[PDB]
RNA sequence: CAUCUGGCCUAAUACUGACGCUGAGGUACGAAAGCAUGGGGAGCAAACAGGAUUAGAUACCCUGGUAGUCCAUGCCGUAAACGAUGUCUACUAGCCGUUGGGGCCGGCUUUAGUGGCGCAGCUAACGCGAUAAGUAGACCGCCUGGGGAGUACGGUCGCAAGACUAAAACUCAAAUGAAUUGACGG
RNA sequence: AAGCGUGCGUAGGCGGCUUAUUAAGUCGGAUGUGAAAUCCCCGAGCUUAACUUGGGAAUUGCAUUCGAUACUGGUGAGCUAG
């Protein structure tokens, strides 16, 4: 509880744009600016890091959202750091519920990054071959992270309640459950097992990935 | 699950040339036993449409407690311009209601009911109306469990 | 001018359900109070506390909440000051078939439909609650 | 600028003790135009006259121009008199402005107004959203397909112009609202 | 399709809180009345059926009387949030 208020996660943001229903879990406004409650979020925390693990005992994996620009590249090593899928480029509308679209898109990507570089993939121009590797590594951007997956997840892990709305909100259509760091200037509002936290930070992101990895280790 | 077809229409475009012709269609599935959802389908032609809209209505399937073969009380529920009334009757008469409404009832396994619309007689707004009014009625334990009283001590 | 108190009250309790309040605190009086304790012991709300200032008095009802959803679903005014009910012996309202509620003031005090029924009595018909 | 005069806000302290809300009939006020008697009359300008434009032009445009617009004393009683939203009361997330005060340490909070967003709820949709079209209570007014017709007849009022009250025979199967896709716009 | 252009006000309608009392509204019981036929229910004659007919149920309205007082009204006495 204090590795809580340890890694920057005292602070929220300012006190005008703190969406109303967040008020449970506010503390006060010093210069003006709301505090999450670290008896809110470090005792709520573990009960959600829970979850993690008590779901990889069964092996059913758990995808990673976050694409922030201030939690993306620390998003791109600690997901892979636990053998589980990915994505941090952008949230590629209907990807969870028209998966049986983008499914298609995948095997694309998986025979085009699986016979160039193994197939030895010759008797081709050099332009062509340019252009085949820079489409797909375009392709790779917004699938690479969630290659391997073949199924629907069976849980989903946001960085920002906010800025990932469309997954959320596709979560909520599938049934499947989700658990994000929902700030104060973020509604608490479908994300089931809701833990708040400074979702700005890179630090506190950065801790809160790692245990989360971590959670999902002990496997 | 069985099937049932409520209405099939063909709505028209206006492009540069001319009219684009199309049909939507309305069904209604549920198995007999207190399980019913219903969809929309939209196609060129009609039998397309009516599968587009059987797919979308085996989603959207909801669960609904009754008292053997009618309803637990009387029910007032509305969509839009449409009001539906609803009254458990008992054994020895079928559902006296009008089209839209049958479907609704004679899917989800209602048997005794005396039903009656008000307002718009729109088919999907009524097929609304009447879903929405099953999904939201309660039985004699729900009751109980949240007054913290048990069944008994409530009628 | 405020006329009618009691559909006032209603219309707190109602009100506040709706917003998520965990408490509703209005002016009071022995008929408020007395369709409180009835609402208490059905088991619509929790608790009811009345308390002098100098001269007046407040009452401070502690609401319900079940399944994310509140413990009132309608709480309705039957006879208000421009219409009076006044039903008979046969012919008391059955609120929901009897999964609801009807409170009736009769020459025994307040209480319930079926409480009424049982008695062999029945006045004027406060309100519905389901 | 002076004189006469009505309401509102705001702070304490005292006083009375339900003295309240709404209101059929009824009364008061009520833009502009118009009327009556007596004045005044710069600019503007119905009517009117002439010049153009036009197939024609009793119009738009140009040059003039009288009622009228102004004052005193009365009448009329109507307007898209509109927030196209009766008055009164209570309750229900928040954020950003502005006017008149009170309190507190440039900022916070409170009170009465006046604006922009917006959750829930509401709505056919558009939208409304503490200045509700939300949740409720009290009383009043009004509606019941389009036209005929806000007219005829009767009555009241008015100097008149007219206002108010207010039908029928006959005729039709539509008239209407909001949004959608095209097409079209001097 | 439908808020009078806006106020003010008469008859009327509706009206804060506490208490004592009254018992008009309200509620309950008892008694008389509510013609017969008709409607409805058992079941009896028509060969069946219409039809006729025995008995009930119903006519929940009216009046008289005895009680109950939570609410509304009346009366007296208090209060201060309008
Ligand atoms: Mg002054
Ligand atoms: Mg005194
Ligand atoms: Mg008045
Ligand atoms: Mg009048
Ligand atoms: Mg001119
Ligand atoms: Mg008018
Ligand atoms: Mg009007
Ligand atoms: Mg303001
Ligand atoms: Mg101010
Ligand atoms: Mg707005
Ligand atoms: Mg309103
Ligand atoms: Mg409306
Ligand atoms: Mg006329
Ligand atoms: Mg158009
Ligand atoms: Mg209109
Ligand atoms: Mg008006
Ligand atoms: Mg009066
Ligand atoms: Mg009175
Ligand atoms: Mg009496
Ligand atoms: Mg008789
Ligand atoms: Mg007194």
């Amino acid at each position: 509880m204090r590795d809580l208020l340890q890694a920057g996660a005292h602070f929220g943001h300012q006190t005008r744009f703190w969406n109303p229903k967040m008020r449970q879990y506010i503390f006060g406004a010093r210069n003006k600016i709301h505090i999450i409650n670290l008896e809110h979020t470090v005792p709520a925390l573990n009960d959600a890091l829970n979850f993690a693990n008590q779901l990889a005992s069964k092996k059913n994996k758990v995808l990673f959202v976050g694409t922030k620009r201030a939690a993306s590249n620390i998003i791109r090593e600690q997901a892979q750091r636990a053998g589980q899928p990915y994505v941090d480029h952008r949230w590629l509308g209907g990807m969870l519920t028209n998966w049986k679209t983008l499914r298609q898109s995948i095997n694309r990507l998986k025979d085009l990054q699986t016979q160039s570089q193994d197939g030895t993939f010759a008797k081709l121009t050099k332009r062509e071959a340019l252009e085949r590797t820079r489409e797909m590594e375009k392709l790779e951007r917004s699938l690479g992270g969630v290659k391997n997956m073949g199924g629907l997840p069976d849980a989903l892990f946001v960085i920002d309640v906010d800025h990932e709305a469309i997954a959320i909100k596709e979560a909520k259509n599938l049934g499947i459950p989700v658990i994000g760091i929902v700030d104060t200037n973020s509604n608490p509002d479908n994300v089931d097992y809701v833990i708040p936290g400074n979702d700005d930070a890179i630090r506190a992101v950065t801790l809160y990935a790692s245990a989360m990895a971590d959670a999902i280790l002990a496997g | 699950l069985v099937e049932k077809l409520v209405a099939v229409d063909r709505v028209a475009k206006v492009v540069k040339g001319g009219r684009i012709f199309s049909f939507t269609a309305l069904t209604v599935v549920g198995d007999g036993n207190g399980r019913v959802g219903f969809g929309r389908g939209k196609a060129r032609e009609v039998p397309a449409a009516i599968s587009k809209a059987l797919e979308a209505a085996r989603r959207n399937m909801i669960t609904v407690d009754l008292a053997g073969t009618t309803l637990q009380h009387p029910v007032n529920a509305r969509h839009g311009a449409s009001r539906v009334y609803m009254q458990p009757a008992s054994e020895g008469t079928g559902v006296i209601a009008g089209g839209a409404m049958r479907a609704v009832l004679e899917a989800a396994g209602v048997h005794n009911v005396l039903a009656k619309c008000y307002g718009s007689t729109n088919a999907a707004n009524v097929v609304n109306a009447t879903f929405k009014g099953l999904r939201d009625m309660t039985s004699p334990e729900k009751v109980a469990a949240k007054r913290g009283k048990s069944v008994e001590e409530i009628q | 001018s405020m006329q009618d108190t009691v559909a006032d009250m209603l219309t707190r309790v109602r009100n506040a359900q709706m917003a998520k309040k965990q408490t509703v605190s209005m002016p009071s009086s022995k008929l408020k109070v007395a369709i409180a304790n009835v609402l208490q012991q059905e088991g619509y709300i929790s608790n009811v506390e009345v308390a002098q200032e100098e001269t007046k008095s407040t009452l401070t009802i502690t609401l319900k909440y079940f399944e994310g959803k509140p413990v009132i679903e309608m709480v309705k005014r039957v006879s208000r000051p421009g219409l009076r009910q006044y039903r008979g012996k046969d012919k008391l309202p059955s609120v929901k078939q009897g999964l609801g509620i009807a409170i009736v003031s009769t020459s025994k005090g307040i209480m319930t439909d079926r409480a009424a029924r049982a008695a062999g009595i029945g006045g004027e018909v406060i309100a519905f609650v389901s």
